[PDB]
RNA sequence: ACGCUGCUUUUUGAUUCUUCGAUGUCGGCUCUUCCUAUCAUCGCGAAGCAGAGAUUGCGAAGUGUUGGAUUGUUCACCCA
RNA sequence: AUGUUGUAAAGCACUAAUGCGCUGCGUUAAACUUUGAAGAUGUCUUUUAAGUUGUUGCCAGUGGGCAUACUGUGGUAAGCAUGGUGUGCGAGAAGGGAUGAACCUUUAAGCGGGCUAAGGAGUCUUAUGCAAGGUGAAUCCGGCGGCCUGAUUUUGACAGCCGAAUUGGGCGGCGGAGA
């Protein structure tokens, strides 16, 4: 994978790796200019990025033609206070107590 | 500096290259060769049956290394297709220099050499055979490798030198006179 | 993607100043001067404006007047261009001139980037440098090869630095943290 | 009071950067064993590392060398001495911390199926000299260490029989998977679930 | 050559910080250890190096470096 | 508001020095001065600002000092000897500089709650990161996507027909000999 105009990127930590951005400018070997899904442009260094395997062409795309190519955020808020996640662990305990007498 | 630099090494008809993670293996109609490149920071691959080498953002010491690695690969290619063969000649003033072959061109003995009672003995490097040409006093060294043919000849020259006397008068030794082809 | 340290707001600022000598009744309505200064600090900019007038004319700060001081704001839209920066700097043994092109997103971001490169290559602080001018160079008046090559579109290259993708102290034995 | 235990693997780890972190674990009450102690590395050239070990050997009490400093040539004993000098070991709180450490060349037999860890900051590929280093086993073999071929053997025999144990485990994961997708299976378990 | 720049602590000066209810003050004999700025032995360069004999330089401190006449001598100077 | 001064620097008007060209060019001064600072030092006005002492009794210790920032004199020089202005140790703990009379912070151990200074944040040992370069003298040598100046070249340079850059002087950081 290469640095180029139109490459998709993601942050480096494996958590917080559910957001996206696109490259819209190259300053030197270390610094690029990004545009996030919301409209903001920012300067980041390539030691904080993780290059994805899809790229595009952006020639006349102004700011919104070029902002419809960013994928959407794949994050899910959570629930299940204490009783919701008690049942799921309850369902599995019976399997091993049965799966033991069946060997395996 | 540049953003990219590329070098190409042509692979002829008979040679058949092969690559297992930076290690290159050649096989022509004269033997095989293993040219290992695991320690260099460059990119290798075979493009249209040729060898390609690339370097991104190298300064000047990495660019000098990329051109020396390219010319060691074209030396390994023409070793297993044509081979190498060096020719040496012994010259003297008073004492005849007698030479012998012991194994199948693996050992070379050097007799009298300035009246010495000592007998010098040379062992050829791997995959190189010593022969005896017929001019009057001449040997030939041949094999499918430049590394071993040239190091076997350079040892013989370095070890016949007449210690502790004026080198402008005692001009005896064994020299290389023809770097050629098998 | 976030960087967690803001690199898009520069440390340098720009000010446009009008100044004069302090009026008297032997010299009422004196001459007015104007100029721009790149620095931090409203207060730092006024003192440098008077060191300028004091060395060409002989007007000092204790007998001078500041009439106006304006800070130019950053651009709202961001876009990479080419720049050229005239300056002089002080050495262990004298004063010298230099030119130094580069790429940036504004005039003050381009000065931050030139200072950032003189700190490793010549070991200068920031107070040893004076800026004479900053301007945008179109594409074909470029004097350096490094900017002509990056100013192209369809530029491409891989990167070879590593990446830390976790902030733990111990990782499992077969994990590849990069 | 603590009873935690950690096995640390040193294969591509800078020896000083690992020692400083292993010593902070010992002071906070954790038991550590370092295995494969001959595979830690030193950044640089072999000529630079031999010159530094040669100055170490020169230190010697002239009056009576039996009292004098002791120069260890085994990789497990030498790397244990680098961890000891990271801390104040004459005092009683430091004597206790050194009681919680063990070191080995290769991998011993008892620690065969247990998980190992690496230190995230001591990987040699984060420096600017990746591909210029010396292992602790090659440096020490040039000053007297004999058992360098018997250590590579013992580690590969354990790796191979730790890879077979992974094939038996993976196939049972597929035979148990089909049973969970059964007919008499579910109608049974739905009854045990029925009686809460 | 005429000029110019350094290092050591083996000379002899310059100084007076420590010791005057006391640190036994020259040399030899005996015995051990360290330095290299190497005299010999090992390896190797240069020449106005033909050979022989020497002269000049580099790596190198492992091992060696004596017996006598005259003087208390250190030192000096001769014999083998 | 109104008086006094002859140092630094500079200069040749006096005293004393110093090369040439036949009016100019060249070099000097603790015991030379035609000039001449920064700084010091007198007086008037609180009918200027800001702030808020006079007279006298009985008596002790002390009269070997030393350090330093800046600044002189003698000396080849000295952790040497001897002057000037301020501040310290002496008679000054505590925090920091690994260790230290004098260095930097700061002025003294009652019981609680908050915040900083000097100095620091891999580990001993309380506490985070971002970026650019990189991997003891005279006197010599190399390098850099650094900078300043010149010359040559697609009408084909430099190196030895080929097809694109070549090169002379300097400067500023960095490294190597001298060691
Ligand atoms: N500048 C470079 N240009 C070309 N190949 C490189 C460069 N730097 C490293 N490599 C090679 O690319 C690989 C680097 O990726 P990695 O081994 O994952 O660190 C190795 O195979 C190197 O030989």
């Amino acid at each position: 994978r290469t640095v180029r105009l139109g490459r998709i990127v993601t942050p480096a930590l494996k958590e917080r790796r559910h957001t996206y951005a696109i490259i819209v400018g190259i300053i030197d070997v270390t610094f690029v200019l990004l545009q996030r899904k919301d409209g903001e442009r920012e300067i980041c260094s390539v030691a904080n990025l993780h290059l994805e395997d899809e790229a595009f062409d952006i020639k006349g795309l102004s700011a919104e033609e070029i902002g419809k190519l960013i994928p959407e955020d794949t994050y899910i808020e959570d629930t299940t206070n204490d009783f919701d996640r008690f049942k799921l662990k309850l369902r599995k305990r019976v399997e091993e107590e049965l799966l033991k007498e069946k060997g395996l | 500096m540049r953003i990219l630099v590329t070098r190409i090494v042509k692979v002829p008809e008979d040679c058949t290259a092969t690559q297992e993670g930076k290690i290159f293996t050649f096989q022509g109609p004269k033997g095989s060769i293993v040219e290992d490149c695991t320690r260099h920071p460059l990119t290798f691959d075979i493009h249209e049956g040729n060898i390609r080498i690339r370097l991104w953002n190298g300064k000047r010491k990495a660019m000098a290394l990329a051109i020396t690695v390219e010319s060691l690969l074209r030396n390994a290619i023409k070793a297993v297709t044509v081979g190498f063969a060096y020719t040496m000649k012994a010259v003297y003033n008073h004492f005849s220099i007698n030479m012998e072959i012991k194994e199948d061109g693996k050992i070379l003995l050097v007799k009298n050499f300035l009246g010495e009672k000592n007998v010098k003995r040379f062992r050829m490097r791997g995959a190189a055979r010593v022969r005896l040409d017929e001019r009057k006093d001449t040997i030939v060294i041949e094999g499918p490798s430049l590394s071993d043919v040239s190091q076997s000849a350079g040892t013989i020259t370095n070890e016949c030198k007449a210690k502790n006397r004026d080198s402008r008068v005692f001009l005896d030794g064994i020299f290389v006179t023809e770097r050629g082809i098998m | 993607a976030f960087s967690k340290v803001n690199m898009t707001i520069p440390m340098t600022k720009e000010y446009r100043i009008h100044g004069s000598a302090m009026p008297t009744e032997d010299n009422p309505r004196p001459q007015v001067f104007v100029g721009t200064i790149f620095t931090k600090n409203h207060v730092f900019a006024k003192a440098k404006f008077f060191k300028i007038l004091e060395k060409k004319y002989k007007i000092k700060a204790t007998k001078g007047l500041i009439i106006d001081c304006k800070e130019i704001p950053e651009p709202s839209f961001k876009e990479v261009q080419n720049y050229g920066i005239r300056f002089v700097y002080r050495s262990r043994s004298g004063v010298h001139n230099a030119y130094k092109e580069c790429r940036a997103i504004s005039k003050c971001w381009a000065i931050d980037h030139v200072l950032r490169e003189l700190a490793g290559r010549q070991k200068l602080k920031r107070s040893a440098v004076d800026i004479i001018s900053v301007d945008v160079v179109p594409v074909e008046s470029l004097k350096r090869a490094k900017t002509i090559e990056f100013a192209d579109e369809n530029v491409e290259f891989p990167i070879f630095t590593k990446i830390v993708n976790t902030k733990s102290l111990l990782i499992p034995s077969e994990y590849n943290p990069s | 009071e603590k009873k935690e235990h950690v096995i640390i693997d040193a294969t591509g780890q800078v020896a000083g950067k690992l020692a400083a972190k292993v010593a902070k674990l010992l002071l906070e009450g954790v038991r550590v064993t370092v295995v494969c102690a001959e595979e830690a590395v030193f950044v640089g050239s072999l000529e630079r590392a031999m010159d530094k070990f040669k100055q170490y050997l020169n230190k010697r009490c002239l009056v009576n060398p039996r009292r004098g400093p002791f120069h260890f040539r085994e990789p497990r004993m030498h790397l244990a001495k680098i961890i000891r000098r990271m801390i104040s070991y004459k005092k009683p709180r430091g004597k206790a911390a050194m009681s919680r450490l063990a070191t080995y060349e290769g991998i011993p037999r008892e620690l065969e199926g247990q998980p190992r860890y690496k230190v995230t900051c001591a990987f040699v590929k984060y420096t600017g000299n990746p591909n210029r280093y010396v292992t602790l086993g090659k440096l020490l073999s040039m000053f007297g260490w004999k058992h360098a071929e018997a250590a590579k053997s013992l580690t590969d025999e354990l790796k191979e029989r730790e890879s077979l144990a992974s094939l038996q485990k993976k196939d049972l994961d597929k035979k148990i998977e089909e049973l969970k997708t059964d007919k008499n299976f579910e109608n049974e378990v739905n009854r045990r679930l029925a009686m809460l």
